[PDB]
């Protein structure tokens, strides 16, 4: 795959001062919580204490037809990337060179009000780099109206129910999933939020391009008299 | 602290009894599971209107059409900017005298208001489908949460000043007094100073309308106690601007001797 | 079956003419509005000149809500939005056949002030012409307004001409 | 490598225990020798439909059905080619006046354009039965062989190409998104360039009939993707053509601050 | 036209006799599914067959059989073209109710004899 490499170059993020975030967009950087299963967002988003970024867009249920105003439920997917060590001392954000990620958790969400229907997906790869497959060390976690209870293990009796690593599965050529879950939704989840993350970086660096420029145009106001 | 910055209402996941309670419940919908139900009588499912799950998909709904709102103000003062810009940059062959430059002066001011206007019109619709998320939330513990408070401020700040914008200035003093009700609000000059106008307008209108005197009197009233609110909080007490206003308010109500 | 699927086209035609009746009245209010517009937008008027055209608005926009609630067939609302394509609430099917799933449909758009334009369907409040800059971009919005209804007659004379049709065969 | 110089998706025909097999089960059907059999029961006669032969035949009708549309659209270009010609070539005796010139040209051209329509739906037609020849493969281990994947990108292409000259831009979403899912096609600009136009047909139309806002941010966030997709396709990320779009896409679509 | 193209697909969808389709193409003369047989004798083969072909849009040519996009009258190049068709499709109409006049005046000379 070789994205999580890239993962890796976003780390520009916890000393540069985010204001521009697109539609239903939410953005925040803090330090792993307990167990270190999700972050914790800090006081201050400048700290070089923070080693989490916290990527999430949020959509509404029945915005596929013109219904999103009806309020028929919620739906959001959110990304973290979790780095280990502390950040550089210079606090120029610019200058950051990548650095290793401890994992990567995936967060999808989807509620229905109307069918009373939730599912909720969780997938924290705790290996993003270091060995090309790491199936063992990606963890799944799929919950359905509240059932199993998190944190529930996966049962020989009741596959793929409640948490569980990307290994118990199979992935012959009757039942390739292993196979079409890298093709069809990792491998697009990775570069969706990959390209976000460098849309939100590219979108803040040019303000500070536009607050330059500003204060030279505003000198030029006075070669007139 | 931004109280918008993980944009919710109100966070979601303890009692060992209570988890049994949870246990249960969820055994006994497993037993009843029809996804085809449809309820004769609403009364039970509007009970979901409570839920902290309803309460969070309309700060969501509501929080994505102030974006919407605040965009299509933002995005008319780029093209403000660069439209102005792009007229001084192209070459004028054909203009040898001072009334053709104002001719032409004249057409950009009035291309430059076109904008605005439209631009102000799609930004208000934005936050009145805003406001309408906003008070259909039933649970006033959820309310009181200082995520509710800044976005229910930050919406009616925005739709205030574009509805005044649109010269409705009528529609602004109900919503201002509503917006001056929400934590230190009220301290905000600016807040009285658009009541300080407002107030003054519907003054102009008793008075050219010839309405009754007692309407013509708490429009006055209303506007004077705004007009020296926004005074105070913004040159303070006994101040030279505050005697100003003083011997303006004096001379502009009754005094019985 | 075919005698009374003869006569349940009749009932089709009768029902599609009475829409496509109730909407002559609302064009021609449109075009009074229109040319009201083109009288505003010249610069000889004071405000309270452009305000007494106004008065006439009040009024002419107030009767095109009231041919939507109330136009009826059978006790049946055809002009609010009930029979619409996108988000109905009720389906319009004229069995045609002397079979069991020989039916057509027939769609009657929202026809009130909201719909044509004429108003907002959030704020609800609908156009003027009190001001000279209000009325030129008002004659634009007639236009539109015109459209609508001209194109909706088309369709329920469309609807008449195939149902004809069908109950000559 | 060429798939289609082979001429056939999978090449028909080693066990002795699968030999033995074979032999008594050849001895079985021709004890019940029956040529005029037909079967009541179409269940077990459709598990035919995932034999090797079943499949090879579809191709080879597909693969013909591509033949002859590429050829329509080939001999097309050749007819136009030697049309024009022709036009130039010919003795024009009554001809001394400009607009005698001009006019005779407009004729050419609206030649050439009936000429062209007529063969992008003749071709289109070809185009269309090839992907329903396709599409009834039955065999999922046979739709990822190099063949199938190198006719049906082919076909894809060419029917997207054909659909595209007679503007039905709507109808190319569907069948875009299927050819970027085949092996690299992704990495292909022109598969971007044309899903860029598409949504923004698709986005002009909704904007135009006044449809939800819903659908419009869908087409709006669409066309940006396989815009943006397409100039790093082409021109690389940080490029000058790169940077010129993005600031195109961020005045297009909506952001906060 | 999309009202009148569906009232020819539903003439021939609901043409029916004794509960049997006549215009769907059933009792046509290439890839027919029944066969409509008049026995007009005494004895055991006096028999005749008559043919009734397709009689829908995309037979007549106002839609294509495969796209199933039929023809346009909202461009004047289109709708300028669209009168050939016509033309066409009229024809075809025409031969069918000649084709069905010849059966019945043959029939009206058989059951006199």
């Amino acid at each position: 795959s070789e994205v999580n490499k890239r993962l890796r170059l976003h780390t520009v993020l916890f000393k540069m001062k985010v204001r521009t975030l697109p539609h239903k967009t939410v953005l925040y950087k803090g330090k792993p919580s307990a167990d270190g299963e999700r972050c914790e967002a800090a006081d201050k988003q400048e700290a070089q204490d923070n080693t989490c970024l916290h990527l999430e867009v949020f959509d509404f249920v029945g915005s596929e037809d013109g219904k999103s105003s009806k309020n028929l439920g919620a739906k959001f997917k959110k990304m973290e990337l979790f780095f280990e060590g502390s950040n550089n001392a210079d606090p120029d954000p610019r200058k950051e060179q990548p650095r290793n990620l401890t994992k990567i958790r995936t967060y999808i969400y989807q509620n229905n009000f109307l069918l009373e229907d939730k599912v909720i997906s969780v997938i924290a790869d705790v290996a993003p780099n270091g060995e090309p497959a790491h199936n063992d060390k990606i963890e799944l976690f799929y919950q359905h109206d509240d059932y199993p209870v998190w944190g529930t293990p996966e049962t020989p009796s009741e596959k793929g129910v409640g948490k569980y690593i990307l290994s118990n599965v199979e992935n012959t050529k009757s039942n390739p999933i292993r196979n079409n879950f890298k093709k069809q939704f990792y491998f697009k989840n990775l570069d969706y939020f990959d390209k976000l993350f460098t849309k939100i970086f590219d979108y803040n660096d040019r303000d500070s391009n536009k607050h330059y420029k500003k204060n030279v145009e505003a000198l030029k106001g006075s070669l007139k008299y | 602290v931004d109280e918008l910055l993980k944009g919710e209402l109100v966070p979601e996941n303890l009692t060992e009894d209570q988890k049994k309670k949870k246990k249960e419940i969820m055994e006994q919908e497993s037993l009843w599971k029809n996804p085809d139900f449809k309820g004769y009588n609403k009364t039970f499912q509007e009970l979901h209107q409570l839920s902290k799950t309803f309460a969070n998909n309309q700060f969501r709904l509501a929080l994505s059409n102030y974006q919407s709102g605040v965009n299509t103000i933002m995005k008319n003062r780029d093209w403000v900017e660069q439209y102005r810009k792009e007229e001084a940059e192209k070459k004028r062959l054909d203009e040898k005298w001072y009334w053709q430059k104002v001719d032409r002066k004249a057409r950009e001011e009035r291309v430059v208001y076109r904008e605005k206007m439209k631009a102000k019109q799609d930004a208000l619709n934005y936050f009145s489908k805003a406001i309408n998320h906003l008070d259909e939330i039933k649970n006033p513990d959820l309310r009181e949460r200082p995520e509710f408070k800044r976005l229910l401020s930050d919406v009616y700040r925005s739709w205030i000043m574009a509805e005044y914008d649109l010269q409705n200035l009528p529609q602004t003093i109900p919503i201002l007094e509503l917006y001056i009700e929400i934590d230190d609000n009220e301290k905000e000059y600016p807040a009285h100073k658009y009541l300080a106008s407002a107030y003054s307008f519907e003054e102009n209108m008793i008075k050219k309308t010839k309405g009754p005197d007692d309407m013509l009197f708490k429009y006055r009233y209303k506007k004077n106690v705004h007009l020296l609110r926004a005074t105070e909080l913004k040159y303070g007490k006994d101040s030279p601007e505050y005697k100003h206003i003083v011997n303006v308010i004096n001379r502009d109500e009754v005094i019985s001797v | 079956g075919l005698r009374r699927a003869e006569q349940n086209t009749e009932d089709g035609m009768s029902l599609i003419q009475t829409a496509e009746g109730y909407l002559q009245e609302t064009h021609e209010i449109v075009q009074r509005v229109r040319v009201l517009a083109v009288q505003a937008a010249n610069g000889i008027y004071s405000e309270e000149d452009r305000q007494q055209i106004q008065v006439e608005v009040s009024q002419l926009v107030d009767e095109i809500d009231r041919i939507a609630s109330q136009a009826e067939f059978n006790k049946m609302k055809l002009l609010t939005g009930a029979f619409a394509r996108l988000n109905p609430t009720a389906s319009m099917w004229f069995h045609i056949g002397a079979n069991m799933h020989q039916r057509e449909r027939v769609y009657i758009e929202t026809m009130n002030t909201a719909a044509l334009g004429l108003r907002n369907p959030t704020v609800l409040t609908f156009i003027s012409l009190s001001t000279a800059g209000k009325a030129n971009s008002v004659i634009g919005l007639c236009d539109d307004a015109l459209r609508v209804i001209s194109k909706q007659r088309a369709d329920l004379g469309a609807y008449y001409n195939r149902m004809e049709h069908a109950a000559k065969g």
